[PDB]
């Protein structure tokens, strides 16, 4: 619940971070 | 939890991009710093634009959200703090604010920037100090 979107939070964050320098 | 220079430079990005994320309406000379607006902004649009669908998901999910925003932005960035994952929860945070305009009612919508701004802070503040706010961004 809002466990699962801290995850998505993370996982969102991460792919858009290594993308982008 | 300490109102600075800090809690507020962030809060003055997060509160003009929220206000133009809900009305549609040009913040981009009411900010105190243009350039980082014009970025951060794009960096929002961006994530929105591909996971608006699993945020209307992931929200649909979760009953009694407003007080669940420190947790979610502490369980997103305790283990490790990134730009990444500090724009992802302003973006989903926006979102939440839209959400709950949408509904109607506005009380919350005028918290959400310093509820997400002071989570932010609670855990990131020095991180941020360290690389003068927004400056680390660029």
């Amino acid at each position: 619940p809002e466990i699962w979107i801290a995850q998505e939070l993370r996982r969102i964050g991460d792919e858009f971070n290594a993308y982008y320098a | 939890v300490k109102k600075d220079e800090i809690y507020y430079t962030i809060l003055n990005i997060i509160q003009n991009y929220f206000i133009e994320y809900c009305t549609g309406k040009n913040r981009n000379f009411h900010v105190e710093d243009e350039n980082t607006y014009i970025i951060v902004k794009n960096m929002c649009d961006i994530i929105l634009r591909d996971n608006i669908v699993e945020f209307r998901k992931d929200i649909d999910r979760c009953s009694d959200i407003e007080n669940e925003i420190p947790e979610i932005v502490y369980d997103t960035i305790h283990d490790k703090i990134t730009w990444g994952r500090v724009i992802s929860i302003i973006a989903f945070g926006a979102y939440v604010t839209k959400v709950f305009k949408e509904k109607g009612r506005d009380n919350v919508v005028d918290l959400m920037p310093d509820i997400i701004t002071e989570s932010l802070l609670s855990r990131c503040r020095s991180w941020l100090s360290d690389q003068n706010c927004w400056d680390g961004l660029k």
